[PDB]
């Protein structure tokens, strides 16, 4: 055991340390990933809920509780090699604009493909319809889907159709506006739910 | 007895 | 106008099958028979490197086997040397999500990436001691799947949009950029005489590049599923490569045909790190079923079950020297066997 | 029959135990945080039964102790440390609940593994500093029935000393961790029950399913704490009863039956906490079953 | 023009693929077998040295 | 990059100064403080060794109890407190900065340092010490310590400086078979455990100087005699 030797052996104790602090930081924060189409509305989203460059981090405290969003801006629309990067995450967060009927097959078939990937068969996924006002007034849908013609409410469609699509981790839909302000509080509380979910998984409470 | 005489146990 | 020359090309496809076909007048098989088999090699764990905090990605060794560089989702690269589990550098990285990382065979700078989709090499042997950025390597529009370094100063990096470039290291653009795949590309490797190199892709490809000429000489389809690993053989004729199949099979460039197919029944996960040893004769497999199975170059079949770990085996590397192998999954455990 | 049913529990209860100890020995996978306070449990439950079972079998049918003057001094001394650790181990395990309902998020600390162990080293310690006691006041005198010799913690020298040791027996073993115990479910059936109702559950049956499994462990979480409540009520009170006429002998049959009742439902508490897992959730089952199915 | 100028230069790389002048593969196989049992005691993972000379 | 020195001047026998070191150009944090005492027409003498994160501090077994060194990373500034100011202490003294890893460059950089007047242990004994050859040739000097500090590791620890007159040292070798940074490939170093020689094929007019050597085996470091060339 020379000096220089036990000076490294104190410079791995310490970057040690180091790695430990920044491990205290790293399990406090909740990350997120952010999934949607060309048409969806990540982007309102991600401006207005704020609170080349292939992948952006959107990194926003709330509620005592840091979440960070890594989104995708600038990669191709496939999403079979590099979507086991983001394996283990706290959830997903999928957008939607439900006013496209048009793409709204295509945006279904995208979201059955990443909920039937077997990198997430453990990882929980929120659907956002996007564009509420506006699908509001385009409706006051039979040709793309002739289910609606026979589907009636129970004593909804699009979130009928999100759950058969799902239950085909659990989906959590939801709707959502340019406009809407509480959708931060409706992230934390599904994103706690689901950290109290996965708790019970853990503790065999379920 | 020699029973009824000892712990909680 | 197309489908004629569509249809020649598949015509010139189905003649070069044919001709990869008929030279073969022995299968390696029947020469590797009457060979001495290698028995098991029961590898135990020597050292622990229990220092990252998240899922270990990938990992290099170097020209010296002291030390070694790691790479996890987190964004701390981790220079640590491998003999008294000393950490020598921890590089803080911009970002987190990390797919690579290399070492350059000098010492003096190592390379990292990933969906950021720029390169950021950082310096060693920098005067002020703390690691400085170097050299931020931009232009891509696909996630970086592997980088090595080449030399000290230029280096060839891939990327996710099926393509991959030639930078340098003080210059900082693409001197070479190669022709683009079907498919995304995902690992790379540099032949040992530095004058060519192979990389897979997604669409159960192979292509042979060179580092002057930037047209490929040799293509392998040999596959049914996307490419996971390939690495080169130390002699500079062949290279193994894996797919998700958990079918990993050794081309030869000389021959540009099949050589020999490393593939059970009992294992239907796919492997995502392959290496050779100092000189060829057992090859290291990282796979999936939360253990590693080595196979014989010569003989196809299983040389030993590493079982040390209990999560997805995410890398796997043999050093220069031969005397230590580091397989890192994501429980943030590096263990090195012998 | 008494003696028939009471063997059958004693080897319920240590078939569990041992099935929970080899589960968290021999697989080593499920050997996590969360996990630990099951295995201390199952631990000093094992413990508690096999320092039980046989001296009391010992006691009641056996006229004649078969240990001697130090016999009273190592075997029971250790038994009141298992009871306690076991009941401090519930505790520390609705505590862990407590950080894993109540607080899902704002408790997502790193450095978890070494501050658990160090809990259950001082809750052990704790319990042992507690135990000393007995052992050090453990001694054999006569009683005037008509006189009997046998294993005794409280001496013929004062009333006040066993009243009073008694009394905080029943303090520090009964009342305090209970009503925590209690107060921490109520907490967590009152927090289950708020989480049970902002759940999107509009057309999904998992999110049914979900919110069906929350009642149920809602409900095991009541009886649980209800059977503790209702069989570490009867073994206490009849200690209480037993050292406040620690002057006399009484060995009458009401209570000779009532002292039997009350120990059959105080072993029902070591034999029943590692059954909990499987009777309450999924995920466990399968490792329980497969445990015991792999010699068959 | 994409498709034709594609398939021009696909066709262009085939050629120059099969421009290259293959071998037999007995003797890939050969050249490969007496490589890996030349460096066969050099190799410490095929030969486990004893912790004295590691 | 740069040291920055002060707290020098005269101090009356039994006094008390503060030495400090302000440093800028690399991380304070990261490398270990050290002192060097240079009297006049004397060597250097160890007498602090402080590494990164401030954990375990080593004082010269000479003049243990009377010094105290002090860093601070929020300044990035190194302090030397000192009483009971001997007839012996009375020197110049120099604060490096060191780095310790695998294969590092410890004792690179040597600052400028300030004058201050008052009023088993390595004797490295060099086999030769004055060795007057004109620039231009080649030569090689020869030194020997009293013990092998040739661990089992094998590493050879052993640090070659050169001090021009003006200048502070400045290292050439890193542990007798690496060479420094910024320094020519004249310079060469070899031998055995025991015995080590400095080979120098071309002398310039500029390479010219003392040429200092140190043991890094145990704890206590002590600065040998060094290449003294008198005449
Ligand atoms: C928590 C329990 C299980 C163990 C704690 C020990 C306490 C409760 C017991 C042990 C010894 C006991 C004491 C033994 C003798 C002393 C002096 C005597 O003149 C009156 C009783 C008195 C004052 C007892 C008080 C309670 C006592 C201190
Ligand atoms: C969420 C966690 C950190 C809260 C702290 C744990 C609480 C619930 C546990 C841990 C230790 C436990 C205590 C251990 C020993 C003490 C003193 C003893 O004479 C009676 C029981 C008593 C009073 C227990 C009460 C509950 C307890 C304090
Ligand atoms: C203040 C009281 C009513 C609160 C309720 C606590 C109950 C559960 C406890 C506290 C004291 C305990 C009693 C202490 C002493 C009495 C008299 C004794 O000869 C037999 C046991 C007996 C009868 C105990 C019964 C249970 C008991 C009453």
């Amino acid at each position: 055991l020379s000096a220089e030797d036990k000076a490294a052996v104190e410079r791995s104790k310490m970057i040690e340390k180091q790695l430990q602090k920044d491990k205290q930081v790293y399990r406090r924060t909740l990350r997120l990933l952010l999934l949607g189409a060309d048409n969806s509305g990540k982007s309102t989203i991600v401006k207005q809920m704020r609170i080349t460059s292939g992948i952006f981090e959107t990194k926003f405290q709330v509620d005592k509780v840091n979440f960070h969003m890594f989104d995708v801006g600038a990669q191709r629309d496939e999403r079979r090699k590099w979507i086991q990067c983001f394996n283990d995450v706290t959830a997903i967060i999928f957008v939607v604009d439900s006013s496209d009927y048009n793409r709204l097959q295509e945006a279904l078939n995208d979201f059955k493909s990443i909920w039937n990937n077997r990198w997430l068969r453990t990882i929980s996924v929120i659907l956002f319809l996007n564009k509420q006002d506006l699908l509001a007034e385009k409706v006051l849908i039979e040709d793309y889907f002739p289910e609606f013609a026979r589907y009636t409410t129970p004593e909804y469609f699009i979130r009928k159709e999100f759950v058969d699509i799902s239950t085909a981790h659990i989906c959590y839909p939801h709707f959502t506006c340019s406009v809407d302000t509480e959708n931060a509080r409706r992230i934390f509380n599904d994103c706690k739910d689901i950290i109290l979910q996965m708790n019970l998984r853990e503790y065999n409470l379920v | 007895n020699h029973w009824a005489v000892g712990h909680l146990m | 106008e197309l489908d004629q020359l569509r249809q020649e090309a598949e015509q010139l496809k189905n003649q070069i099958r044919d001709a990869r076909k008929a030279c073969a007048d022995a299968t390696l098989s029947q020469i590797t028979n009457n060979i001495d088999p290698v028995g098991r090699i029961q590898m135990r764990t020597r050292r622990t490197l229990r220092g990252h905090l998240a899922k270990i990605y990938a990992m290099h060794w170097g020209t010296d086997s002291r030390l070694l560089v790691s790479a996890s989702q987190d964004g701390k690269l981790i220079i640590w040397d491998s003999y008294t589990t000393n950490k020598v550098h921890a590089i803080p990285l911009r970002s987190s999500w990390v797919m690579t990382c290399a070492y350059a065979p000098s010492g003096n700078y190592v390379a990292c990436g990933g969906l950021d989709n720029i390169c950021s090499i950082y310096n060693l042997k920098t005067r002020e001691g703390n690691v400085r950025v170097s050299r931020e390597l931009a232009g891509h529009t696909g996630y970086l799947s592997c980088c090595r370094f080449l030399d000290d100063n230029q280096i060839v990096t891939s990327s996710g949009d099926t393509t991959c470039a030639l930078w340098d290291i003080e210059t900082g653009q693409q001197t070479t950029t190669f022709t683009g795949h079907t498919g995304d590309v995902m690992s790379l490797s540099l032949a040992p005489d530095t004058r060519l190199f192979v990389s897979g892709a997604c669409d159960a490809s192979a292509k042979l590049w060179d580092v002057r000429e930037g047209m490929c000489r040799q293509t392998f389809t040999g596959h049914e599923s996307d490419i996971n690993a390939i690495c080169f053989f130390p002699n500079g004729n062949a290279f193994a490569t894996g797919s998700d199949d958990a079918t990993c099979r050794l081309f030869d460039l000389r021959a540009d045909q099949e050589l020999m197919t490393y593939s059970h029944d009992n294992i239907i996960c796919g492997i995502t790190s392959v290496s050779f040893s100092k000189s060829g004769r057992l090859l290291l497999a990282g796979y999936d079923d939360f253990n590693c199975n080595v196979w014989d170059a010569l003989k196809a079949d299983r040389a030993g079950v590493l079982a040390g770990h209990d999560n997805r085996v995410s890398c796997l590397g043999v050093t220069d020297d031969g005397m230590a192998v580091a397989t890192g999954s994501w429980d943030s455990f590096l263990k090195i066997w012998n | 029959v008494i003696p028939a049913v009471y063997g059958v529990i004693i080897l319920i209860g240590l078939i569990g135990n041992i099935t929970l100890i080899k589960i968290f020995c021999t697989v080593k996978s499920m050997r996590n945080v969360p996990n630990l306070f099951i295995s201390s449990l199952a631990l000093g439950d094992l413990l508690l039964l096999i320092t039980c079972a046989p001296v009391d079998a010992s006691r009641y049918l056996a006229d004649r102790w078969l240990f001697g003057r130090i016999g009273c001094k190592l075997i029971p001394f250790i038994q009141l440390t298992s009871v306690g650790v076991s009941v401090f181990t519930q505790t520390a395990l609705s505590a862990d609940r407590y950080k894993a309902i109540v607080r899902p998020m704002d408790i997502q600390a790193s450095h978890a593994l070494m501050k658990i162990c160090l809990k259950a080293a001082f809750i052990w310690i704790i319990s042992m500093l507690l135990a000393i006691p007995e052992a050090v006041f453990s001694d054999l005198h006569p009683f005037h029935e008509q006189t009997f010799i046998s294993c005794a913690p409280y001496p013929h020298s004062n009333e006040l000393h066993p009243k009073i040791h008694s009394m905080a027996s029943f303090l520090v073993f009964y009342v305090i961790p209970l009503s925590i115990i209690s107060v921490y479910y109520y907490f967590i059936a009152k927090n289950l029950i708020q989480s049970a109702y902002n759940l999107p559950v509009e057309g999904n049956i998992h999110v049914k399913k979900q919110i069906e499994s929350r009642k149920r462990l809602a409900k095991t979480v009541l009886v649980f704490v209800g059977l503790f409540a209702f069989c570490w009520l009867p073994n206490h009170v009849i200690y209480l009863y037993r050292s406040y006429h620690y002057s006399e002998v009484d060995t009458s049959m009401l209570h000779f039956v009532t002292s039997i009742c009350a120990r059959l439902l105080a072993f029902t508490n070591s034999c029943v906490n590692p059954f909990a897992l499987y009777l309450l959730s999924k995920s466990f089952r399968k490792q329980f079953n497969t445990q015991l199915l792999c010699c068959q | 023009t994409a498709s034709i100028a594609q398939a021009r230069k696909l066709v262009e790389q085939l050629k120059m693929e099969a421009n290259i002048d293959r071998i037999k593969v007995s003797k890939a196989a050969a050249d490969l077998m007496a490589y890996c049992e030349a460096h066969a005691k050099e190799d410490p993972l095929l030969t486990p040295v004893p912790a004295s000379e590691n | 990059v740069q040291l920055v020195e002060s707290g020098g001047g005269l101090v009356q026998p039994g006094g008390s100064r503060k030495l400090s070191c302000s440093a800028s150009g690399f991380a304070f944090s990261s490398f270990g403080m050290h002192w060097v005492r240079q009297a006049p027409e004397k060597g250097l003498e160890w007498v602090a060794y402080i590494s990164s994160g401030s954990g375990t501090i080593y004082y010269a077994d000479t003049v243990k109890g009377r010094f105290t060194i002090s860093r601070d990373d929020p300044k990035n500034t190194l302090f030397l407190q000192m009483t009971s100011l001997r007839s012996e202490d009375t020197a110049m003294y120099y604060c490096v900065r060191s780095i310790y890893y695998y294969g590092s460059s410890p004792f690179d950089f040597w600052g400028q340092g300030t004058t201050l007047t008052v009023s088993a242990d390595i004797v490295m004994t060099q086999a030769t010490s004055s060795v007057p050859v004109t620039p231009g040739e080649s030569v090689s000097i020869s030194c020997r310590s009293s013990k092998s500090l040739l661990h089992s590791n094998g590493n050879t620890y052993l640090y070659w400086f050169l001090q021009r007159p003006g200048q502070s040292p400045q290292l050439l070798i890193y542990r007798m078979s690496n060479l420094a940074s910024g320094v020519p490939d004249r310079f060469s170093g070899s031998g055995s455990g025991t015995a080590f020689t400095l080979t120098i094929s071309r002398l310039e007019a500029e390479d010219v100087g003392v040429y200092y050597c140190m043991q890094h085996l145990e704890y206590p470091l002590t600065f040998g005699a060094g290449t003294k060339l008198e005449l």
